């Protein structure tokens, strides 16, 4: 009695795969997806060990292990379209490593995934990331507000926001955080009584002066 | 505002106790008597009222006091809410 | 004004008939009792208790909804010059 | 097999194995009548039936609508309760409207009820409208809000594009093959 | 055969059956009497069968008119109850009115009641107007939306082309073939 | 074995039943009919099963809801009566509302009632609200306080965003495999 | 065996057995029905159980409400009472909302009431509230403590975060074991 046979009707729903460890792992696409295979497993169903698995719960099980034994390292995303051969995403300004220290690096993430055949490692432009948020921005013509940090950007949408720019940047930005991660970008929506939506200004005899960002803001009368 | 109408509630309040006793037994007195002449067939129609005349003096008598200490603990009350702002 | 008037005394009056009714159809078995002169007894009582708990209202039954407020004025008037 | 729940009417035992069925959890319901319905699972599944009965805190409530705070048949009325089921009413037909537009699923609709006061000696406050509403994969909700604040803002006197909030979603993966049962 | 619903009105049980029907679903409906209508299934589609049913909300609810929640069945009327039926039953009238219009199915129309008010001491407020309405397919919509509108406006005393919204939207694809019965 | 409790409420029991699950200890639910039903456990597992009791404060209460101590069937209504069920029966249409949206497990809601005074003569202070909600695993909280908030403001005549505070939480790991018994 | 207690409710003899459990004395609970429920203990047991029994004041008193002491069952009703049953429900829904939160075991809350006078021709005073919880091991209170004052200080017209006190426990070590039996 295979395990495939236990899951259900449909079979490409879901992905066998066998492990160095002798277990078998079960990848899934999402929550629901995921709890319709656990079920199966913790009922008993199958008599052998087996395990279910998905691109959230690995990404961040493995930034746990980062943190402890490279606490320096910077990095995007490890991308899972091909589960026997999966994509580290590293910056290439950011990180000085030797070719071997590369090559080592890649070595122990093999020995994390014992379902995966290799690790490819590829270097990524931080001007690349920062500049498709920038354009996927003015692209949905929303009102924002940029801030530059020695390891991050950060852009700001605030203020008396519609219906339909709340929807369109919602959707926006989940789609963004999929491909790059939350690592390096931040995206903040903030509601405010502010009809300027985050612009300010000052009336001085020389008419008005653009004021810098900050935190407090003049709640609009109109 | 809610002293005039706390002020105005109590006045009825007021009345409603001191007139509920004789009321009462004017009414005790009246059924009574009543029952009785049926009881026993007299078609008589003074008798109610010479004894509750006397049943209404008697409590009026007893109750001269409390009457009194009401109307007056009442009265520098509302003086007091009348001149007292400050 | 009439008729204001009588929409706002009318839960004292019923309860004031079914009280007297009341005591009319009591005296069918004991017809010595003069149920008229037990009715004078009750009925200011009756009277104010019952005033007594609907007594509240009184405050924004009138200061808002019988108080005349200027804008009737164009219905009221016109310039006949 | 163990029982669950006792007593259910129709639209509470459907919910409640529609939500089952959802989770891979096979389970049975039975008639009897004047007793109402009953649901029944395998022990292997009673731990995992248990913690979604209380996860989501089924079996469902019945709906709420505030004329039901109101009845008719009150000897006074005042003011106050006639405008509260007129407004209680509006609120349903309105949702029974939407729910005829092309795609839309279901929808629900809120009304600011200004009613908590008489506005008795008071110039009368604007009204606010709030829609939710599902529709159908593959349609192009931010062409569509346009639709319904369009359709809303004449249902009333005086509504502004600004007092209006809008929020759609999609409906979720069909569920159509079924679970498997316990071995 | 599962059993579904029970005791159905006839105008639910064919409202679900045209439902399940148009997703693939071979139903049956059974007739009991004093009892309703019963709807059946084989169990390859009960999954499917229970998981359209919440997504739809079957069987549907009454439809909501304001007549009722204002019977005129009491001895007493304020003028707001009056007014209130009035609009009510013009709402109603103008529905049936433009249903006889070449090519529409069906349509609905809302008004202001602005008796949400009395409009007592104050200055009555302009008149608005909503209607939706079902066309055949290859109808020209853009140039039917000007009919409707010249019709609308003179049905009231004071009405503006700019406070009267239309919606129109065409006839969904007709299922006219049977679906296949489960092997 | 010993006996926990009894003649508790169907839905009293299951709440038992799901907490002692959580902590590895195996119960049984009884049914006495007209005597409810009766959770009962091992000897071994007596002593937790009583911490737990303790400690959680089992069995759960009914829910409170503030129409329930102005009963309508009174035979007055202070106008504070009727504010009070009007704002007691808002309350739980928004709940019930919002437990509709994408993803929302279950949410609560609370109002300001400022109808602890009458305001008669006193203008009338703007409206305060609070909610909490519960998410399915992988949700951005962050991105979703914005349409709850939004969705919010315009239900009342007189919100402001500053006004409305939001709590979000996610779902707890699931109890999937049946606890050990003892040997 | 030596009767310490009779005619007992369910709650309070869960509460006693707990007690005595946690202090190394095994104790016995009958069910004589109508006559409630028996606690005993063997002789080595006897006088240790009775300076606990003293100790904590056993068996429990039942839970005050406000609300107990304004029956709504009255024919009569002053401002102040119904203002008392407002309030005396509002603390209870609070209380019930906050035992939703993440990893709250138990919670309870105090509103000031002002009830006690009408403020006479006076500004109202402002409302206080007090609240204390007991949550799970390894909770860090210091950032739960923001939370709750936040949801708190929107629930009513006009409260300031330095008119909230918040009191904050953790649980204490689990009872497992079992109590040894005397020799
Ligand atoms: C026909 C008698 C009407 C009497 C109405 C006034 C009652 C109060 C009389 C004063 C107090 C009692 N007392 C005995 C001193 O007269
Ligand atoms: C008609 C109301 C009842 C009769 C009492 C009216 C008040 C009379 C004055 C009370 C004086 C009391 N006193 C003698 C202690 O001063």
């Amino acid at each position: 009695a295979e395990l495939d046979s236990l899951l259900g009707q449909e079979k490409e729903r879901f992905q066998v795969l066998p492990g160095r460890d002798k277990m078998l792992y079960v990848a899934a696409q999402n929550e629901r997806d995921t709890l319709w295979a656990r079920q199966v497993l913790a009922r008993g169903d199958y008599d052998k060990n087996a395990r279910v698995i998905n691109e959230n719960e690995e990404n961040k099980r493995i930034s746990i292990w980062l943190d402890t034994y490279y606490p320096q390292l910077a990095y995007y995303r490890i991308h899972f379209d091909e589960p026997r051969k999966p994509v580290f995403w590293l910056s290439r300004q950011r990180n000085t490593m030797s070719k071997k220290e590369l090559e080592v690096l890649s070595q122990k993430l093999r020995a994390l995934m014992p379902y995966a055949d290799s690790v490819n490692i590829t270097l990524m432009d931080d001007v690349t990331a920062a500049g498709q948020a920038e354009a996927g921005l003015k692209q949905q013509a929303l009102p924002y507000s940029r801030r530059n940090h020695k390891g991050g950007v950060t852009f700001v949408i605030q203020g008396a926001l519609d219906d339909v720019e709340i929807l369109r940047a919602r959707q926006f930005v989940d789609s963004y955080y999929r491909t790059w991660g939350g690592r390096y970008v931040q995206f903040a929506i903030e509601l405010k009584d502010d009809w300027l939506k985050g612009r300010s200004f000052q009336y001085g005899a020389e008419g008005y002066i653009k004021m810098s960002p900050g935190h407090w803001y003049f709640p609009s009368p109109l | 505002m809610d002293d005039l109408v706390f002020a105005g509630n109590k006045a009825l309040y007021l009345v409603l106790i001191l007139s509920g006793w004789p009321t009462i037994v004017a009414t005790i007195i009246g059924l009574l008597v009543g029952l009785f002449q049926t009881v026993t067939q007299l078609q008589e129609q003074t008798l109610p009222f010479g004894i509750k005349l006397l049943g209404v003096c008697l409590c009026l008598f007893l109750l001269s006091g409390w009457y009194g200490e009401v109307l007056l603990s009442y009265g520098r009350q509302v003086i007091f809410l009348a001149l007292a702002k400050g | 004004v009439a008729q204001n008037a009588l929409v706002l005394a009318s839960p004292v009056v019923l309860v004031l008939l079914l009280s007297e009714v009341f005591l009319g159809l009591l005296s069918r078995f004991a017809p010595q009792m003069n149920a008229f002169a037990i009715s004078l007894t009750v009925k200011s009582g009756i009277a104010v208790l019952i005033m007594l708990l609907y007594f509240s209202p009184v405050l924004p039954d009138n200061v808002l909804r019988l108080s005349f407020q200027a804008t009737g004025l164009s219905s009221w008037f016109y310039e006949r010059g | 097999d163990k029982d669950l729940l006792k007593g259910l009417d129709q639209e509470q035992a459907n919910e409640v194995i529609a939500v089952l069925q959802m989770h891979n959890i096979e389970a049975n319901k039975i008639d009897s009548g004047k007793l109402g319905y009953s649901i029944t699972v395998a022990e292997p599944d009673f731990t995992a039936a248990v913690y979604w009965i209380k996860t989501y805190q089924l079996p469902p409530r019945p709906r709420v609508e505030i004329a039901q705070m109101f009845p008719a048949d009150s000897l006074v009325s005042s003011p106050r309760a006639e405008k509260a089921r007129l407004y209680s009413a509006i609120e349903q037909r309105l949702e029974q409207s939407l729910q005829t537009m092309e795609g839309v699923l279901s929808a629900r609709v809120h009304i600011s009820y200004d009613i908590d006061a008489g506005e008795n000696g008071r110039p009368p406050k604007p009204v606010h409208l709030s829609a939710l509403a599902v529709y159908e994969r593959g349609s192009p909700l931010a062409h569509q809000i346009s639709d319904i604040k369009r359709f809303l803002k004449n249902s009333f006197a005086d509504v502004d594009y600004d007092n209006i909030s809008v929020v759609l979603s999609e409906r979720s993966d069909a569920q159509l093959q079924a679970p498997g049962t316990p071995v």
